[PDB]
């Protein structure tokens, strides 16, 4: 029960993100509501974290591919659509396998910002 | 075959239609942002002019009271697709019909559908090309125009669209007594405690020359005829997407329907000509007849 | 597709986009050289202030002709437009090479400039009624000429 | 939106026209006459099917002390042949019809509609997602 619910609440989100699109493509950006910009960040977040490294095409993308579980996957959708994760950037989510290599990403994108302004900051 | 391309061609059509309006769709939502930016700027410049003007009154002593011309000033788009304004407006006009009503509609739309409703009542209209920035020349032509259409008329009634967002667009009236009328009006304001709003603006103005007072009211007579050409410029504008919008549903579903009847003839022509084929095979076949064969039937 | 009906807007892809169909009109096969050299010069914006009419005339003095080497500019040592054999050269080392990436940029530069200078100046200053007819003819025998 | 009575009515019966399994003659019946006489009206389309679940299944009147019926209780399943037989609209089973079905209108509306429109918690518009889905799939 809880894949099936999880599973169409992402449709409905998906859609509901296509809707928000066409929206502000005629509207605009800031004419959306606070809620509508809340759908569209999870809607993006959720697009980003549909991708996957496959395994197979480690010798040439040169990145480890991930294999997600069933659960893995139910419990990092679950999590993502409540708004838990709404504090990590968009792009943790980009060609990541689970929740954990999400996080993992996130961590190493604010190692390598600090570092880059610490570097700016002596120069 | 010909009706299979004969659909072919229908379709075609459609998608070079579909494309134009959308072309069309992305050009008005241009102008539309583009021209957005009054909203910004609206609401202030019309402050006094309420004072002068905005009196909450009966709809049916204003009007039966009046025994002279009433003019009529319709705001209307030049080009069509705009939506339901020009017929929202008409139906406006139409329930006002009087013997005194007097109409110098604005937009080609206007001109051409009160010119046959409202024969009678119909003396010329303006027509703006959509060039430049409506600017405060249009509005004195317009107001110099009403003048001379009836001088001595009771009042000048302004009807516009009002754009409240992008899809709301209701319709706006502003009413323009008469000299005599407004002057009337302004001396009981001033010296009755009546209108308690007005008092300190209507002893300003007795104050004044009346030259001065003459000019006040043409000067703000043109700033509502300005803002009702802009409010309905915009809503015509975002009206329009909305007319735009329409077609494109209806040409997709056209489309739809085109390419499904497309699917199904070529299916039954080749179906047909295929048939067609094997029944000539097969009466072919049947007139062939098996002669006498002659082999050693004995020999086995 | 979002212009039809409307008038375009000169961006950098539409200004490069233009003069890359203008580019594939072509009457007889291209030499590799030739053909490498004007995708290369028109996809760097070396064609931006090239009008599309004069696109196929600009290809023609590049490949047929040398506008440094007949005003006495051209500085490069080996790579000019008349040595066929800079090809396999080209195929063995992409444009996009130290080798030749240098002097092509250098020629491409001092090519556009003269041609600016010199030719195209003088197409837009044409007013008579059988000098508009020559130059007519003119980019027209170009067209089917590279 | 003007929502006219119509209106109203059609939109609870397409929503109460969900279903996923047959239901009983008795429930089915019942919950159509309720819906056409406007007891839904105050009913959220979103709720409705929630609303149905505790008219069918459970009983507000005998859970909170607040019944008054004699016979006509939705956990009777053999009333089915009984308003089989004569009608909905009968005297016999009208008065006690009508009672019940403005009891479990009020107690829904006073308890559950209620808290269901106080909830902001991210958890709890989960939990009710949650809900909805159950009753939807449950009568
Ligand atoms: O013969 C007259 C008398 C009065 N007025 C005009 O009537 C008005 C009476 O105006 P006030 O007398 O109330 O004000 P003020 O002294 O501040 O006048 P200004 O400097 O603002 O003008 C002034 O605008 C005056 O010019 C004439 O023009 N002619």
């Amino acid at each position: 029960v809880d894949h099936y619910n999880v599973a169409q609440d992402v449709v409905q989100m998906l859609t509901k993100y296509r809707e928000l699109q066409d929206i502000i493509a005629v509207l605009g950006i800031d004419e959306l509501s606070e809620e509508d910009k809340l759908i569209v960040d999870r809607a993006r977040k959720l697009v980003k974290f549909l991708s996957q490294p496959f395994q197979v095409a480690e010798v040439f993308t040169g990145m480890t591919g991930h294999y997600v579980q069933l659960d893995d996957t139910i419990d990092s959708f679950s999590g993502l659509l409540m708004g838990t994760y709404d504090q990590v950037p968009e792009m943790a989510f980009y060609m990541v396998g689970g929740i954990n290599s999400v996080l993992e990403k996130a961590k190493k994108m604010a190692e390598e910002a600090a570092e880059l302004e610490k570097m700016r900051r002596a120069r | 075959s010909g009706k299979l391309r004969l659909y072919k061609e229908k379709l075609e059509g459609y998608n070079r239609f579909y494309s134009i309006v959308k072309t069309i769709k992305m050009v008005t939502l241009a102008k539309y942002r583009a021209a957005q930016g009054r909203i910004r700027t609206r609401d202030f410049s019309l402050r006094y002019t309420e004072l002068a003007f905005s009196k909450p009154q009966a709809s049916r002593d204003a009007v039966v009271a009046a025994k002279n011309a009433l003019v009529y000033i319709p705001i209307t788009t030049n080009r069509g697709s705009c939506g339901a304004l020009n017929s929202n407006i008409v139906r406006c006009i139409d329930s006002v019909v009087s013997s005194k009503m007097v109409l110098m509609p604005v937009g080609k739309r206007g001109i051409d559908s009160f010119s046959k409703l409202y024969p009678d009542e119909f003396r010329y209209g303006i027509i703006n090309d959509m060039k430049e920035s409506m600017h405060f020349g249009y509005a004195t032509f317009v107001i110099e125009n009403a003048y001379e259409v009836s001088k001595d008329a009771d009042r000048y009634q302004v009807i516009f669209n009002r754009f409240v967002s992008a899809g709301v667009q209701r319709n706006a009236v502003y009413n323009i007594p008469s000299y005599e009328k407004w002057k009337e009006d302004l001396a009981d304001a001033a010296s009755s405690d009546n209108q308690k709003n007005r008092y300190l603006f209507a002893n300003a103005l007795q104050n004044e020359e009346e030259q001065l007072i003459r000019d006040f009211f043409d000067f703000h007579a043109a700033l509502a005829v300005l803002n009702a050409v802009g409010e309905n410029e915009l809503s015509e504008q975002a009206a329009r997407l909305v007319a735009v919008e329409g077609q494109l549903t209806n040409i997709s579903s056209l489309q739809q329907r085109t390419s499904s009847l497309y699917n199904k003839t070529r299916q039954f022509g080749i179906t047909a000509a295929l048939i067609e084929i094997l029944s000539a095979m097969s009466s072919l076949e049947g007139n062939a007849m098996k002669g006498v064969r002659r082999n050693k039937f004995w020999e086995g | 597709a979002d212009s039809v009906g409307g008038q375009q807007v000169q961006t950098i892809p539409m200004i490069r986009g233009a003069r890359f169909v203008a580019l594939f009109n072509q009457k007889q096969p291209s030499y590799f050289m030739n053909a490498i050299v004007s995708l290369y010069a028109c996809l760097n914006g070396y064609l931006d202030d090239v009008k599309v009419q004069y696109v196929k005339f600009y290809e023609y003095l590049l490949v047929h002709r040398d506008l440094g080497i007949m005003y006495g500019t051209a500085k490069n040592k080996f790579f000019y437009m008349y040595v066929q054999e800079l090809n396999y050269l080209i195929r063995f080392f992409t444009l996009n090479s130290p080798i030749l990436h240098g002097e092509l940029e250098e020629m491409l530069k001092q090519h556009t400039h003269l041609f600016l200078q010199h030719y195209q100046s003088k197409m837009n200053a044409i007013k008579s009624e059988k000098d508009v007819k020559a130059l007519k003819n003119l980019l027209y025998s170009c067209k089917r000429a590279v």
